RNA sequence: AAGAACCUUACCUGGUCUUGACAUCCACGGAAGUUUUCAGAGAUGAGAAUGUGCCUUCGGGAACCGUGAGACAGGUGCUGCAUGGCUGUCGUCAGCUCGUGUUGUGAAAUGUUGGGUUAAGUCCCGCAACGAGCGCAACCCUUAUCCUUUGUUGCCAGCGGUCCGGCCGGGAACUCAAAGGAGACUGCCAGUGAUAAACUGGAGGAAGGUGGGGAUGACGUCAAGUCAUCAUGGCCCUUACGACCAGGGCUACACACGUGCUACAAUGGCGCAUACAAAGAGAAGCGACCUCGCGAGAGCAAGCGGACCUCAUAAAGUGCGUCGUAGUCCGGAUUGGAGUCUGCAACUCGACUCCAUGAAGUCGGAAUCGCUAGUAAUCGUGGAUCAGAAUGCCACGGUGAAUAC
């Protein structure tokens, strides 16, 4: 806010193999509060993705988000007159929450039969580079690379 | 100092002796006046402009100590002399001391 | 043997009511359980505060009753009649069942 | 607060707790799954007009006893909000103070 | 009108209830509506003999009328006749024998409603309204007390706008709830309209 | 010979008997697998049981009411965290750098009046 | 407006009543009261049988009812621009002021500004200011941990036997329960800061710095809303604008807007088996159990003015099988017959279950609102209003996030 400078809080681990990065993911995943649902699709996922990769659970998760992690974002910034957008590096642990949100958000669309199998095809197109949650990185690089003249 | 001193609250003990030592070291000497001084020995006028500006506004005599830089003009009797060195003050007050204490005879 | 219940509203008088009616049967009718809790019913009111719009704005009532059981053991005679016509320390609904 | 609406409700009192909560077999008994199928309940939904439209509990409003207002009436108190308000902070319910949790 | 009643907020904590009787929810209803009526009848009738405040208790279905005043003997009359002349004329509507009594105090320049009282007495007779709230502040004031303020709102003067005008002396906390702060409100007709006056006396801090 | 622990956590209140012998849980005449053990935060119960390990040193009859599942299992938690006592200190400075002692009540605020559900105000708009 | 079928009702049509429906006085005649018939939309008129005490001033009394005049009653009729009281808003924003002193011819100023800190003219420091009041904070309630009394219609770990229902003996350890206390108060340490206030971090501790939430609403502004809740100045009707009643309307619909619910579906619809709540209501009411129907409900009928009885089966959630992205089993609007429940009466104008129907709707333009924590989002439960009638209001509980550069 203003005069708070609080911090973020501290999310509870995740109740399979410990890991932060993939319970916050399981956060972002979850309408109407249910967590046990997004948990069972996330499972699902991360199973379908590693037996059809050859990695594990852990593991695969770190390729894909990699390559739909963003390097700089757009944001206005207006210093006294015209209103003109400002590429900027973007903090890591927004960058990493902001890759699993596209990775959610293409997983939202392309209905193929379920969430889980939407969500395991998702990170199995992002771990080569090809699926939409990098269309949309690509998206943000340029619109980027473009306007870099403001700095 | 005998009575109540840690009956309410630690924090506003500490808060009362904090209140006592401003109030003692603000107006503390001149606690057992009981009513309206007589003389006002003053160390400087230009500093301390708004003291003879007040003692002054009543018949109350403010002879004082003024240096080159001071206005010599509400005050009754003016001495001229230094008013931050120590040792210069020091020898005009214990003149003044001597003078008033043989003065109790 | 002698189920005694009494509710009240305010319990800094339920209390010592219950004090003076405990003691005043067990010094000559001992053998007596003591103030049960009793949980307190709460009746909670929302009312409007304004005779008119401005529905918003509303004020919350509520009165507390407080029960307390005694639950003397053995009907003695230092104890049946002790319990009557001695109703003073009004304000507390008491009620004996045999 | 119309003091001929407040008669008339007083009125509708008498006559309903005279007439009915006395004869109300007459709708409660005779109105049965039983022998009484035939012209008899016929005759006892007749005569069920022969006291008047009023003597009904569905015609009693239930107004507030000081002011006689009919909205935002309160059965346990008897009173209307804006006159239960006023006596409570006034101190004349007991236990009624102001809730806070 | 924005504030909290002083009296309301304090039921519980320092100031106690005017009615102190336990019913159920069946008769409790009966029983507040013979509470207001034996209430505005006493007051209709006492109106000229200074009635403060009627504690109305019921000790095992008889009522007890606890009045305190500040003038017992044109209360009680001589020989004691208006008691049980209360008494009667109570009973008579209360259903059950009434036991009253009378109860004086011998500060009178303390209490809300009697200060209220002597305002509104004192308007009727078409005294200045400053005059009137700056005698009594100060006779409450050299009686004894922590604070006042009195607060008049309506006619004052025969003007044709209101203007509400109120006169503090001393301290007056109205968010502290451990202070015992006397608090009621007079209505007074003139032949202009209504006036309200109302009174905080902050008889003490605990 | 057995130790108690009490534990509550929104609206839930247990009671965990705590002794030693088998490993296993007996909660509520049921086992922890079909109590909640086939629902997601299957281990908020062990999760106090690895920093000191559970398998091979002790069982604990448990009772829990009020509540709900996640709230019922926190105060299981809990209860088993406060119950852990006859392994005074000299374990719970551990157990405590990663919580399970903080009471963490954070009950649910009451519905405030001209609100909806204590925040949501009433779909404000200026005309 | 915490709940329009009649009632409520203050509106309209129609029929009536008139010192009047509601209140007091005089005089006259009759106990009051009760049953019942005729005409009517009913208000009402005309009647027919009954009943006669409470004390004797006893030319009758203490009530009740029938009638005549006058004082009067009545008005939800107007005036919130005559008012009281109450309420909203700026705004729980941190400000609004006074006494004395001082400056200024004076209106006024200082105090209340200035360096820091805080949620806060909170605090400290400086300073012609020294103090104080209303404000802030604290005092109040609840929750969070613990200690003490009692241990029931509450509980039951350690024991006795079990139709393993704490059902029964047995206990005051444990949960819960209503009281009285402890604690959390910048309490200690390190750094920074003018060695001040204070900030940051740490140790103990359930809780760190106003721990979480609520009530508490400053001088005053809007010449704000209410004389339709209530009281009242004045204007008016007072054979009427007062009063009673049958029906209708407040539910009318070419349209526009606000507030919510239902959804638009696969983290989901449907059928089945399963587990976990809090808070509350109850007697001309809640209403076990048993019988009937797919059903709403009906008949008999225990317990409960209550930690026992009822409301009352908690749902999301978990597993199984189906549905393959289709306007589809999502969706449930509207429509015809029949039925259940309240009520004197359910057409105008109630709710409920079933039979058939299935719409628009495939995530929503400009624009715009709420929320920083158990909050949002989502799911269910209870209560006031009430004969019946909420998707609204109030309250409770389950799962439970993201972000704050
Ligand atoms: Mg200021």
């Amino acid at each position: 806010p203003r005069r708070r400078v609080i911090g973020q809080r501290k999310i509870l681990p995740d109740p399979k193999f410990g890991s932060e990065l993939l319970a916050k993911f399981v956060n972002i995943l979850m309408v109407d509060g249910k967590k046990s649902t997004a948990e069972s699709i996330v499972y699902s996922a991360l199973e379908t993705l590693a037996q059809r990769s050859g990695k594990s659970e852990l593991e695969a998760f770190e390729v894909a988000l990699e390559n739909v992690r963003p390097t700089v974002e757009v944001k206005s910034r207006r210093v006294g007159g015209s209103t003109y957008q400002v590429p900027v590096e973007v903090r890591p642990v927004r960058r990493n929450a902001l890759a699993m949100r596209w990775i959610v958000e293409a997983a939202r669309k392309r209905g193929d039969k379920s969430m889980a199998l939407r969500l395991a095809n998702e990170l199995s197109d992002a771990a080569e580079n090809k699926g939409t949650a990098v269309k949309k990185r690509e998206d943000v690089h340029r619109m980027a690379e473009a306007n870099k003249a403001f700095a | 100092q005998d009575g109540t001193f840690d009956k309410l609250t630690k924090k506003e003990a500490l808060m009362r002796t904090r209140e006592l030592e401003k109030l003692e070291n603000s107006l503390g000497g001149i606690k057992d006046m009981g009513g309206l001084p007589d003389a006002l020995f003053v160390i400087d006028a230009d500093h301390e402009h708004i003291a003879i500006k007040e003692a002054n506004n009543l018949g109350i005599p403010v002879f004082a100590i003024v240096d080159t830089n001071s206005d010599p003009d509400g005050v009754d009797f003016v001495i001229p002399g230094n008013d931050d060195a120590i040792r210069a003050v020091t020898l005009y007050l214990g003149a003044v001391a001597a003078t008033v204490r043989e003065g109790r005879s | 043997r002698i189920r005694i219940r009494l509710k009240a509203f305010d319990h800094r008088l339920i209390d010592q009511a219950t004090a003076e009616i405990v003691e005043t049967a067990k010094r000559t009718g001992a053998q007596v359980r003591g103030p049960i809790p009793l949980p307190t019913r709460k009746e909670r009111f929302t009312v409007l505060i304004s005779p008119h719009v401005n529905k918003d704005a509303r004020d919350q009532y509520e009165i507390r009753t407080h029960l307390r059981l005694v639950d003397i053991v053995e009907p003695t005679e230092k104890t049946v009649d002790a319990l009557m016509r001695l109703d003073l320390a009004a304000g507390v609904d008491v009620q004996i069942s045999l | 607060a119309k003091q001929s609406m407040k008669a008339r409700e007083v009125k509708r009192v008498a006559l309903a707790d005279k007439y009915f909560a006395k004869r109300a077999e007459l709708k409660a008994i005779i109105s049965d799954v039983n022998a009484a199928s035939d012209e008899d309940r016929w005759n006892a939904v007749l005569k069920l007009q022969t006291l008047p439209r009023d003597s009904s509990p569905s015609r009693q409003r239930n107004r507030c006893r000081q002011t006689g207002r009919p909205h935002g009436f309160l059965r346990k108190f008897g009173l209307s909000r804006i006159k239960v308000r006023e006596a409570a902070m006034r101190g004349e319910i007991p236990g009624l103070k102001k809730a806070s949790w | 009108g924005q504030k909290v009643h002083p009296n309301g907020i304090r039921l519980g904590i320092v100031k106690p209830w005017n009615s102190t009787w336990f019913a159920n929810t069946k008769e409790f209803a009966d029983n507040l509506d013979s509470d207001f009526k034996v209430r505005q009848y006493l007051t209709k009738e006492l109106a000229k003999a200074s009635v403060s405040r009627i504690v109305i208790e019921r000790p095992a279905k008889s009522i007890r009328v606890t009045i305190h005043t500040a003038r017992p003997g044109i209360v009680i009359g001589k020989k004691g006749e208006d008691v049980e002349k209360l008494r009667k004329v109570v009973a008579d509507i209360a259903g059950v024998p009434a036991q009253i009594n009378i109860a004086e105090v011998r500060k009178p320049e303390l209490d809300a409603k009697l200060v209220a009282d002597s305002i509104t007495s004192q308007l009727e007779r078409r005294v200045m309204f400053r005059r009137a709230m700056k005698r009594a502040v100060q006779n409450a004031m050299r009686l004894g007390a922590k604070g006042i303020k009195v607060e008049v709102s309506g006619r004052l003067g025969g003007a044709e706008i209101a203007r509400t005008e109120w006169y503090r002396e001393g301290r007056v906390p109205l968010h502290t709830l451990r202070a015992d702060i006397d608090y009621n409100t007079s209505e007074a007709h003139t032949t202009y309209g209504v006036i309200g006056v109302k009174v905080w006396i902050f008889k003490g801090e605990i | 010979n057995q130790y108690y622990g009490t534990g509550r956590r929104k609206s839930s209140a247990a009671r965990v008997f705590i002794k030693p012998g088998n490993g296993k849980i007996v909660i509520n005449q049921r086992s922890l697998e079909q109590y909640f053990g086939r629902e997601t935060a299957r281990m908020v119960v062990r999760q106090p049981l690895e920093l000191v390990d559970m398998v091979e040193k002790l069982d604990l009859y448990i009772t829990v009411k009020g509540g709900g599942i996640s709230g019922q299992a926190g105060a299981i938690r809990h209860g088993i965290t406060r119950a852990l006592m006859e392994y005074d200190e000299s374990l719970r400075s551990e157990l405590r750098k990663a919580g399970f002692v903080t009471r963490d009540a954070r009950q649910v605020e009451r519905k405030k009046v001209g609100l909806r559900k204590a925040r949501r105000r009433p779909q404000f708009s200026k005309r």
